[PDB]
RNA sequence: GGGCUUAAGUUAUCCGCCGAAGCUGUGGCAACCUGUGUGGUUGGGUAGGGGAGCGUCGUGUCAGUGGUGAAGCUGCCGGGU
C-alpha cells in the first residue's frame, strides 16, 4: 500500500547538480576558473 | 609559586607570528582577557617575549 | 521545457523598485540605476545604525556639558565627580534630566561636587 | 519473512484455494529501491523527442554580418550566432534516450517488495475468472465491486486467447489490466489492490518460482 | 515621582502607568517583575545613594511580545562581486510600570 | 581652517575626560568541539573548495480547486536569517 506518491529516494542518493555561472552566491561569473589563461577557456592536455 | 597574573592589553594584529603564538600559547584571546599562570619561568619567559602587548601581576 | 523568463525575474525588479521609491530622477525609475542606490543605502544604512550610537552619545554629553557648566562645573569634572559617587546613571537619562529636570541635574550636580577629590 | 500464505479463490462467492509461495509475495519493501526501479522504468517510458537547431544547423548566416573594425559596431562572425535573435541554441534539448540499465535482481526484488507489501496489507484477490460465455463490462465491474474498491489492476496472462476477461475489464479507466509475465513495479505500486485470474497467478508463480 | 532604572543593560526613565518597551526576558505575560532602580526623584528630592536605593522597588508587570522594525542589510563592497543578504527584527517585550515604593 | 604668545607653542609632571564595528552589558542567529545537566571556542573576505536552500517551467502519484472567476497584471496590509 505504498502508492507511487510515497516513493523517496534515500538521503543522499541524489545529490543536486550544481549550476555553475548563475551569479555570485554561487560558482557564478568566472565559473570556477579564475582570471585569464589557457585553463580560462579551455583545458591542458596532461601529456603536456 | 605566587599566581602570575596575565591580561591583553593591545592586539596581536601586525605583530610578529612569534608574538602571537606567545599570546596562544598563554591562553589569552582578546584585549582585556586574563589567565592565570603558576610563577614558573616558562610563563615569565612568555610574559618577558610579549611585554609589549600584556601586563603582569601577583 | 523551454522557460520563459518573465514571470520570475520581475520579482527582484519591483522589490528594488519599491525600496528606491523615493529617489530623484533615474534612481526611482529604472530597476539598474535603482539597484545601483539601494547597494549604496544599503552601505550608509549599516553605517550609520554603528555610528548612530556615537551620534547620540555626543548629543548628550553636549548637553550634559551645558547643563554643568550653567552650574559652574565642566563635563569632566560632573562625570568624574558622578563616578566617585557611584552613581551609575548613564549619558541619555542624564541629558534627558538636564533638558527636562533640570533641579534633579542640578542636585546631580551637587553631588558630583561634593564628591570631588578636592584635590 | 519467507512465510507463504493462503488467499481464497472467489468467483464472486467461492472457490478452491490458491497459495502464494512467500518467497514472492512476502518480502521486504526497500522504498529506495522500488523508487529507482519505478523511475528507471518512467525514464524508459520517456520518448525524447525534443531537438533545436544549432548555429552551424541554423538557415543562413555564412558571411561575416560586416567588417570587424570601422564600423563602431560590435564584432559579429554570423546573423546566426546564439546571442542573434533567430540565431542558434546553444545548449538546447537534442533527441535521446532515457532509458536506465537497472539490474535484473534489482528490478525483480522491486517488484517482489511492492507485491508484498499490499499481500501483507491483505489486497490480493484471486478469481477464477471474470464474466461468462459472451463479454461484457457490466459483468465485470460487479465482480470487482463486490471484490472492493475502484483503483484496481487485474491479471490475466492468458496473452493469446483470454479476450473474455481481458476485453471486458479493458474500458473501465479505474482497471489496469497485465498479462503476469508484465507485472512491473510501477504498476504495481499504482494498484490499490490486485485480482489475479486463477490462471494468471499460475503463470506468475511458474515463470518465478524458487 | 518618576525613577531612573534599568534592565538588560539599557536604561529608562519609568513612571507608574507608563508602558516601557523592555529588552526580552523570560517572565511570561501578566506576571511582575522588579526593575532596579538607578536613580529617585520625587520633586526637589532626588535619592540617588545605593544604600537608600536599595529600599526602593520599582514594581510593572509584563504585557506581552513586541517585534522592533525590519531590519534589511545588505553588506556589499564594489568591485569584488560580494554580497551578503540579511534580516533582523530584535524582538522585545512591553512593561508596564505599576509603582515606585521607596 | 579660524584664530592662538593674555598659548590655543615647546617641555617636565600631575589630575580628569573625549574617542572605534576593539572590550564589557543586554537580546537574537549560526558553525564547531566536548563530557553530552554544563560549557568552551568561533562566525571580514577576492580567486577558489565544501554544505544547505529560494524561485520559474514540464511531469508521475495522491489530495484537490476554478465563471460564486484560474493564469497574468496591479494596489494595500502583513511574514521569513
Ligand atoms: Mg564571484
Ligand atoms: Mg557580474
Ligand atoms: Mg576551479
Ligand atoms: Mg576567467
Ligand atoms: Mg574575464
Ligand atoms: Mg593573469
Ligand atoms: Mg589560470
Ligand atoms: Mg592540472
Ligand atoms: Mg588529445
Ligand atoms: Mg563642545
Ligand atoms: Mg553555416
Ligand atoms: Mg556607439
Ligand atoms: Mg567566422
Ligand atoms: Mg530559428
Ligand atoms: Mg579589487
Ligand atoms: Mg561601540
Ligand atoms: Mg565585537
Ligand atoms: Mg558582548
Ligand atoms: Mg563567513
Ligand atoms: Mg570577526
Ligand atoms: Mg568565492
Ligand atoms: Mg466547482
Ligand atoms: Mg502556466
Amino acid at each position: 500500500a505504498i502508492e507511487l506518491h510515497d516513493l523517496k529516494p534515500a538521503p543522499g542518493a541524489h545529490k543536486a547538480k550544481t549550476r555553475v555561472g548563475r551569479g555570485e552566491g554561487s560558482k557564478g561569473k568566472t565559473a570556477g576558473r579564475g582570471t585569464k589563461g589557457t585553463g580560462a577557456r579551455k583545458n591542458v592536455p596532461e601529456f603536456f | 609559586m605566587s599566581k602570575l597574573k596575565i591580561t591583553q592589553i593591545k592586539s596581536g594584529i601586525a605583530t610578529k607570528p612569534n608574538h602571537r603564538e606567545t599570546l596562544r600559547s598563554l591562553g589569552l584571546k582578546r584585549i582585556g582577557d586574563t589567565v592565570i599562570k603558576e610563577d614558573r619561568p616558562e610563563f615569565r619567559g612568555m610574559v618577558r617575549t610579549v611585554r609589549h602587548l600584556v601586563t603582569m601581576e601577583e | 521545457a523551454r522557460v520563459k523568463r518573465s514571470v520570475n525575474a520581475k520579482k527582484k525588479r519591483r522589490e528594488v523598485l519599491d525600496q528606491a521609491s523615493g529617489y530623484r530622477g533615474q534612481r526611482s525609475r529604472l530597476y539598474r540605476k535603482a539597484k545601483e542606490q539601494t547597494l549604496h543605502s544599503a552601505t550608509y544604512s549599516f553605517r550609520d545604525r554603528r555610528a548612530k550610537k556615537g551620534d547620540f552619545r555626543s548629543l548628550w554629553i553636549q548637553r550634559i556639558n551645558a547643563a554643568s557648566r550653567a552650574q559652574g562645573m565642566t563635563y569632566n569634572r560632573f562625570i568624574n565627580g558622578l563616578k566617585n559617587a557611584g552613581v551609575e546613571v548613564d549619558r541619555k537619562m542624564l541629558a534627558e534630566l538636564a533638558v527636562s529636570d533640570i533641579n534633579a541635574f542640578n542636585s546631580l550636580v551637587e553631588v558630583a561636587k561634593a564628591s570631588q577629590p578636592q584635590n | 519473512e519467507t512465510k507463504t500464505i493462503d488467499v481464497l479463490d472467489v468467483k464472486g462467492k467461492k472457490a478452491g484455494s490458491a497459495e502464494l509461495p512467500g518467497d514472492l509475495f512476502d518480502v521486504n519493501t526497500n522504498i529506495p529501491l522500488i523508487h529507482q526501479v519505478v523511475v528507471a522504468q518512467l525514464a524508459a517510458a520517456r520518448q525524447g523527442t525534443h531537438a533545436t537547431k544549432t548555429r552551424g544547423q541554423v538557415s543562413g548566416g555564412g558571411k561575416k554580418p560586416w567588417r570587424q573594425k570601422g564600423t563602431g559596431r560590435a564584432r559579429q562572425g554570423s546573423t546566426r550566432a546564439p546571442q542573434w535573435v533567430g540565431g542558434g541554441t546553444v545548449h538546447g534539448p537534442q533527441p535521446r534516450s532515457y532509458a536506465q540499465r537497472t539490474p535484473k535482481k534489482m528490478v525483480g526484488a522491486a517488484l517482489r517488495g511492492a507485491l508484498s507489501d499490499m499481500a501483507r496489507d491483505n489486497r490480493i484477490f484471486v478469481v477464477t475468472s471474470l464474466v461468462d460465455g459472451d463479454k461484457p463490462s457490466t459483468k465485470q465491474a460487479k465482480a470487482v465491486l463486490s471484490g472492493l474498491a475502484e483503483l484496481r489492476k487485474v491479471l490475466v496472462v492468458l496473452d493469446r486467447s483470454d479476450e473474455i476477461d481481458w476485453l471486458s475489464v479493458r474500458n473501465l479507466s479505474e482497471v489496469h489490466v497485465l498479462a503476469a509475465d508484465q507485472l512491473n513495479t510501477y504498476d504495481v505500486v499504482n494498484a490499490r489492490t490486485i485480482v489475479f485470474s486463477q490462471a494468471g497467478l499460475d503463470a506468475f508463480v511458474g515463470a518465478r518460482s524458487a | 515621582m518618576y525613577a531612573i532604572v534599568r534592565s538588560g543593560g539599557r536604561q529608562h526613565k519609568v513612571a507608574v502607568g507608563d508602558v516601557v518597551e523592555i529588552d526580552k526576558v523570560a517572565d511570561e505575560a501578566g506576571s511582575s517583575i522588579e526593575l532596579t532602580p538607578l536613580l529617585v526623584v520625587d520633586g526637589e528630592s532626588v535619592t540617588s545613594d545605593k544604600d537608600a536605593l536599595g529600599k526602593v522597588k520599582v514594581t510593572a508587570e509584563v504585557l506581552g511580545e513586541t517585534k522592533g522594525p525590519k531590519i534589511r542589510i545588505l553588506k556589499y563592497k564594489n568591485k569584488t562581486g560580494y554580497k551578503k543578504r540579511q534580516g533582523h527584527r530584535q524582538k522585545y517585550t512591553q512593561v508596564k510600570v505599576t509603582g515606585i515604593e521607596g
